């Protein structure tokens, strides 16, 4: 199976440099060129350039010539893109993908690069239980509130992913260099609080893993 | 790294036919539906750079899209292109004389399938023992297939792999340009 | 260079309806064009290459054509699946460039939002903060108004809203509203209310609670 | 804005001579010391785009360096260049037939001087009355001077202005491409 | 006479946009293309692009295609370059120049663009008089200290420009979002303090004009 | 594209000496090359165009040549004027690119620095700050060491140094050192000294004063 593996996120202070990686698996590495694409909200997609796995020869988008440096290790089947002198304008998601025939048929999951002077902060996770008394109808909605973290991303599941139906995870919102994310889950009243429902929040940037069980009020 | 001798060179396009040539090379692209490479005769594979002064249609070109490698005196030209095929760095360039065109090798067939192997070194249609390989395939190429012809036999483009992935003694290109 | 201008920028269409999105290149790209589909937060999937060739696993309801500088991706019998952004990219010249994109809405039934209200947790109250959360789930169309009322009077500052993308199955929307106060400001009042004004009705869908209860 | 008919077109370079031609145009550049435009025969000035497929040496070109305007079917080619001269947007293109080359108009002389006027519309060597203008100049051009030849007389390139800045009845190009 | 006129400096907050001007004088405006060049310490010169005064047609360096927007008003003989979404990496001196024959024979004075969140601050000017007592030899050195201003530039003269010999004006140095500049002037003791010596400091950003006379201690 | 690599990056040469700086292009630029001279803080001046053609007003001691990818600017009988940075730029293809540059030093006589010391002004003292300024004027070579001594003990923090470019006439250098203290820290001590260690002598050139004097 063909897959491209790259880190989920990278935090880097302005003016500094970071090196993104792309580990290829499941195909003859030298056969396909390795392209890098930039995705930023508002700017859309931008082809950064490619690297030749055979000779290590790069071809750049003229715009990214002084910004990005493309290198390759054929032995380990891994491509590298070094972004130097980073600004807030370089905060985006960086994909690596292969051209398997004048087409980007195989992409990576993309590396979310955040450029900020703000400090890494562990999230506070709060269980959101329904108001006291009964609950409307035969269905109950529970919530989970992740507050005051930096940077992106966080991962929120319900019962370790066992509970996926009726789940709405809302995109984080930044305020004063701190993110706020929330999630809801609607289950039948016959299942809660009869069966335990726990929200699982992970913030790899601060090495945080918090499980919060939703207890009735 | 070095540039070819431009004393023995001639490039000309007239009507629907375009030709980049010298004493050894004869690279012909034709307009039928679209402009694409039709046939390249390489009397002896060179290792120099084709001068831009004698290059037709060389605006904004990514070298990986050029059928004949620029390091092998391939023109940086959109005429040096063919739909469904990337640069042929691993073609039979060490066989001396080589002729590229787009047709089927005798007794062979090429099929489109995502199951087919990814592009590799150019494989000859006959084994070391001389046995013919009939069933070939490709993932995202176009037809008729890219075909090499050398003094030792008939070859297919890098994109084209033997459908029966299970061939024992393959004759494949060992050069990487 | 080659610039890809894509149209329409956004489009909304019902299930089963036939849609066509166009891609125009500033120069002739000679059928070296690919169509990708991407819906956040996943990576883009190859739909079409060589302008008219479908990728593997792409349903028969998808088609694509065009030549020169004009190209078109046509979806027949639109499905709830086919929501998300669609991009076109050329493979003719360098640098490679992409279209601006086209977000596809699944136009559907109008739906009233399901509203739920949530008082601050004891943990947050221990921390000295107090966020009241209002969930507006499974509604259509996307535009909706959330009004917070404290003891009957509208509160505007400290409100954080967040919509989800269109649901892959029922094509509905969900939004989260978070009213963040200090513990003291929270204890200063009693009644907390969230009201949802939507297209479906001029009557606000209301959820409320009292602090000392 | 539109592209020229590529059915009646022929572009060819052999040895030291390069020619972009069709039924009306005959654009010849030669290698002597360097590759530069030698002579362009325009039977009738066109208003279309010369196709890149039939263009020699068209890599990374700034259109303002091209002697014959691309809007006037001038090839986006480094062959379409000459040292000391920018694009000739204000040449005598409304005179019907026009022939560009690099030599002196009979009875005239061209001198290099920073004092000379900046480039303007192409001026004919003969006035409306038919009187000949002998003394010409230029600021940063090269010699021999850019020369036009039409049915109504002999002209100089935009860079070249009358040295006697005080000429009364000048015949100048009114077109701006 | 041929001259190109452009503002000495522009201060712009990050993420915002600024439009630089270039007023041409002394030649047929339509005859020469208008080129823009970027000069940044460490990065050297960078050709941004040009504009055609005849039709208003621009040609961009591919690197600056989304950064700069070139426009032209032929009627007023003025060229414009709009820089949008500015970062600290866009802090440089921007020249406008003409190609009078495959050569940039005429340049402008260049516009110093500063991208910073820091606030404009008027400078404090302090007179630097020699130590009490006598002065070594028959020559005396006076000084002038400009402290705590932002942004660049400031202009410092001596006696309204009448005193230029023996003058050393030192390049400003930034510290904590505030600049510090100094200047020395060496005159004969028979002229100082017998004749008045005043340093004149102008900081146009804060509309400041301060004259400080050097008095003996 | 076309990349201009210029050499040497920096060069120092005496008056009357013959210097040659080279410019190499990544591709053949066909004598479409210009040489500019720039000395901060002025705008660059055109020296040469078309590789071998001198601009107007350029002295006869300047020459330039080359072809293909190799070009050279030669200055015969170097003058103190000709200090500053020299740049090469091609006019062959797009985009236009410049050389990295070559700073020209006028190598000259070794010169001891003229040192002057300045106590804080009464105005700055009124403001609560106290900067002591040391001027090291007209010296060569450029490298020089400034040591601040308060009551005999070296002070390192709060020191701000600034060199000037090489003088257009005597080819010398000047640097300014500013020791910024608080008013209290300034009044905490008495003797203030600046010492200049230069190539010309191992003996420091010293200027000093006392606060209560």
């Amino acid at each position: 199976q063909v897959q491209l593996q790259q880190p989920g996120a990278e935090l880097v202070k302005p003016g500094a440099s970071v090196k993104l990686s792309c580990k290829a698996s499941g195909y003859t590495f030298t056969s396909y060129w390795m392209h890098w694409v930039k995705l930023r909200p508002g700017q859309g997609f931008e082809w950064i350039g490619d690297i030749n796995p055979n000779n290590g020869g790069p071809s750049y988008n003229e715009k990214f010539k002084r910004k990005a440096t493309l290198t390759v290790d054929t032995s380990s089947s891994t491509a590298y893109m070094q972004l130097s002198s980073l600004t807030s304008e370089d905060s985006a998601v960086y994909y690596c993908t292969i051209d398997d025939g004048y087409r980007f048929g195989y992409w990576g999951q993309g590396t979310l690069v955040t450029v900020s002077a703000a400090k890494t902060t562990a999230p506070s996770v709060y269980p959101l239980a329904p108001v006291c008394g009964d609950t409307t109808g035969s269905s109950v909605t529970l919530g989970c509130l992740v507050k005051g973290y930096f940077p992106e991303p966080v991962t929120l599941t319900w019962n370790s992913g066992s509970l996926s139906s009726g789940v709405h995870t809302f995109p984080a919102v930044l305020q004063s260099d701190l993110y706020t994310l929330s999630s809801s889950v609607t289950v039948t009243s016959s299942t809660w609080p009869s069966q335990s429902i726990t929200c699982n929040v992970a913030h790899p940037a601060s090495s945080t893993k918090v499980d919060k069980k939703i207890e009735p009020r | 790294t070095t540039e070819c001798d431009s004393k023995i060179i001639g490039t000309a396009v007239k009507n629907n036919l375009a030709i980049h040539s010298d004493l050894s090379y004869w690279i012909e692209s034709r307009l039928n539906d679209t402009w694409k490479l039709e046939r390249a005769v390489l009397g002896e594979v060179k290792s120099c750079t084709w001068p831009e002064t004698h290059t037709l249609w060389g605006d904004g070109i990514l070298e990986s899209d050029l059928i004949i490698p620029v390091t092998l005196a391939g023109p940086r030209s959109n005429h040096n292109r063919r739909p469904g095929y990337k640069t042929q760095n691993q073609g039979p360039w060490d066989e001396g004389r080589v002729e590229i065109d787009f047709d089927y090798c005798p007794g062979t067939t090429v099929t489109l399938s995502e199951s087919c192997g990814h592009r590799g070194p150019a494989t000859r249609t006959t084994t070391e023992s001389g046995k013919l390989i009939t069933d070939w395939c490709c993932r995202s190429c176009t037809l008729p297939p890219l075909r090499y012809q050398t003094d030792s036999g008939c070859w297919y483009g890098m994109e084209i792999r033997p459908q029966r992935h299970d061939e024992k003694t393959l004759v494949q290109s060992q050069v990487n340009a | 260079d080659i610039q890809m201008t894509q149209s329409p920028a956004s489009l909304s269409a019902s299930v089963g309806e036939t849609v066509t999105i166009t891609c125009r290149a500033s120069g002739n790209i000679h059928n070296y064009l690919a169509w990708y589909q991407q819906k956040q937060g996943k990576s883009p999937q190859l739909l079409v290459y060589n302008a008219k060739t479908l990728a593997d696993g792409v349903p028969s309801r998808f088609s694509a054509s065009g030549s020169g500088t004009q190209y078109s991706l046509k979806i027949n019998s639109l499905q709830p699946e086919d929501f998300g952004s669609y991009y076109c990219q050329h493979f003719w010249s360098t640098p490679r460039t992409f279209g601006g994109g086209t977000k596809l809405e699944i136009k559907r039934a109008d739906a009233a939002p399901t509203v739920s209200i949530f008082p601050p947790s004891s943990e947050q109250l221990t921390s000295g903060g107090a966020s009241v959360v209002c969930f507006l789930n499974n509604f259509y169309p996307k535009d909706i108004n959330v009004k917070w009322k404290i003891d009957g009077s509208e509160r505007q500052n400290g409100v954080l809203n967040s919509w989800t993308d269109q649901d892959s199955k029922d094509s509905t929307y969900s939004m989260s509203s978070t009213l963040t106060l200090t513990k003291d400001e929270y204890e200063r009042h009693n009644s907390y209310t969230c009201e949802a004004t939507h297209k479906t009705s001029t009557s606000p869908i209301v959820k409320s609670f009292n602090r000392n209860e």
